[PDB]
């Protein structure tokens, strides 16, 4: 019956995790108390994938809230749908991880991780058939980045044949907490390459630009950025939450998206970008969602090639028109799909749209231009690490320079692995 | 290995601090009293002199 266990970790993790659950609890008819008050019953067919059944059969998310400080988490639970979350599923330390990967992965996080795996175990033991885990987190902080990849190291150990799937927010100098972010993120990516099956790369650069250039928000807030993420995340997961000709689970998704096991970082895109009264026509949905301006990862798809693509349209619309338009975008732009993976673009449609939009289209691209993101983070990293700058924050927690060059190395390789398939 | 290294280096830092402190207070108490030792012994060759002058003054008759 194919559940996912959702884990949100850190400040960014739990803020984005929080909106995602209100966004889709609205989509499933669940109120802030956990009680279902929807019209359809398609709202309840795949409900079990994200929600456990409850009291007078209310619905609690299958979510685990993780942090090394309580601040964000108190904020979540005193926020809107903060009541729906199982209070036992609030696992938190007190010291924080100081924007420090090592504190999350080796010291502070190490102390807390066992308590989290107790909650993952009780959430997952109550699963007739669990299919995988999805983790939300940033990679530039300490908790979501350092502890989050520790958690994945552990979940992989206890559950080696489940899918591990993350939504990962990349640091960008444009929208930065601290200067050590490329360090934290290079170290997280070394982990993600090994221990996840699929990672959606949400770049904070791109969310800023969409907010500024497109949505016309002069100075965007983190809430404005997480508006775009909770809409993409709702989008990316509608197949798992709603029934269709597609019997969509994490493993089938990974099987068709990932040709080579390391190359599993996806460029999400969304259309329309909203912060609106004419529904977009299908020809625009598909022109927009493939436009670089609607990508969440801040890489130009025309700078690389799509290994694989997965698109979904939400609303009631011409199933033939999306077929036609989808097939048409491939031939206007066949230079940008790989000749050696036949039929590498797959398209689903859902009759139920997101709140407020009558027609929406979400895009998932395994493009070799995602390399730009890692090239970007790698330049920044080297820029500091050549002068060994800010390293004391990490050597103070047991880490050695060697661990750093290995992480620099594994990511420069991943960039080579991506360039070689751009040339084929 | 990493967390037991963070522990080991925090401890060796306390260790060396603890020792550098103790060794300097010992070198200081020594040096200070040597200077007071030296100061008083100076004053006592003055006491011993103040009598070889007074005793010399009896060595007349
Ligand atoms: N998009 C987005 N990014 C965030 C948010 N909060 C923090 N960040 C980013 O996350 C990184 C900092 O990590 P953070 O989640 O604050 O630290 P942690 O609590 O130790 O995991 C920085 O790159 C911030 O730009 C958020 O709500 N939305
Ligand atoms: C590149 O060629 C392919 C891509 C995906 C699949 C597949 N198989 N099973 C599923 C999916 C699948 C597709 C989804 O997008 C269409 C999808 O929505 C995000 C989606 O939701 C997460 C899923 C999950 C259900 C098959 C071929
Ligand atoms: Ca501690
Ligand atoms: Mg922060």
């Amino acid at each position: 019956m194919r559940e996912i266990v959702h884990i949100q970790a850190g400040q960014c993790g739990n803020q984005i995790g929080a909106k995602f659950w209100e966004v889709i609890s609205d989509e499933h008819g669940i109120d802030p108390t956990g009680s279902y008050h929807g019209d359809s019953d398609l709202q309840l067919e795949r409900i079990n994938v994200y929600y456990n059944e409850a009291t007078g059969n209310k619905y609690v998310p299958r979510a685990i809230l993780v942090d090394l400080e309580p601040g964000t988490m108190d904020s979540v639970r005193s926020g809107p749908f903060g009541q729906i979350f199982r209070p036992d599923n609030f696992v938190f330390g007190q010291s924080g991880a100081g924007n420090n990967w090592a504190k999350g992965h080796y010291t502070e996080g190490a102390e807390l991780v066992d308590s989290v795996l107790d909650v993952v175990r009780k959430e997952s033991e109550s699963c007739d058939c669990l299919q995988g885990f999805q983790l939300t987190h940033s990679l530039g902080g300490g908790t979501g980045s350092g502890m989050g990849t520790l958690l994945i190291s552990k979940i992989r150990e206890e559950y080696p044949d489940r899918i591990m799937n993350t939504f990962s927010v990349m640091p960008s100098p444009k929208v930065s907490d601290t200067v050590v972010e490329p360090y934290n993120a290079t170290l997280s990516v070394h982990q993600l390459v090994e221990n996840t099956d699929e990672t959606y790369c949400i770049d904070n650069e791109a969310l800023y630009d969409i907010c500024f250039r497109t949505l016309k928000l002069t100075t965007p807030t983190y809430g404005d950025l997480n508006h775009l993420v909770s809409a993409t995340m709702s989008g990316v997961t509608t197949c798992l939450r709603f029934p269709g000709q597609l019997n969509a689970d994490l493993r089938k998704l990974a099987v068709n998206m990932v040709p080579f096991p390391r190359l599993h970082f996806f460029m999400p895109g969304f259309a329309p970008l909203t912060s609106q009264y004419r529904a977009l026509t299908v020809p625009e949905l598909t022109q927009q969602m493939f436009d670089s301006k609607n990508m969440m990862a801040a890489c130009d798809p025309r700078h690389g090639r799509y290994l694989t693509v997965a698109a979904i349209f939400r609303g009631r619309m011409s199933m033939k028109e999306v077929d036609e338009q989808m097939l048409n975008v491939q031939n206007k732009n066949s230079s940008y799909f790989v000749e050696w993976i036949p039929n590498n673009v797959k398209t689903a449609v859902c009759d139920i749209p997101p709140r407020g939009l009558k027609m929406s289209a979400t895009f998932i691209g395994n493009s070799t231009a995602i390399q730009e993101l890692f090239k970007r983070i790698s330049e920044q990293f080297t820029a500091m690490f050549r002068r060994k700058a800010f390293l004391h924050w990490y050597t103070g927690e047991g880490m050695d320079e060697m661990e750093f060059t290995e992480a620099e190395s594994n990511m420069n390789d991943l960039v080579s692995e991506y360039q070689q398939y751009q040339d084929a | 290995e990493v967390i037991q290294k963070a522990i080991e280096e925090n401890n060796n830092f306390i260790k060396m601090a603890k020792e550098k402190l103790a060794q300097k207070m010992e070198s200081n108490k020594e040096n200070r009293e040597a200077h007071l030792a030296a100061m008083l012994e100076r004053l006592q060759e003055k006491d011993k002199h103040a009598e070889e002058v007074r005793k010399n003054k009896e060595l007349k008759e």
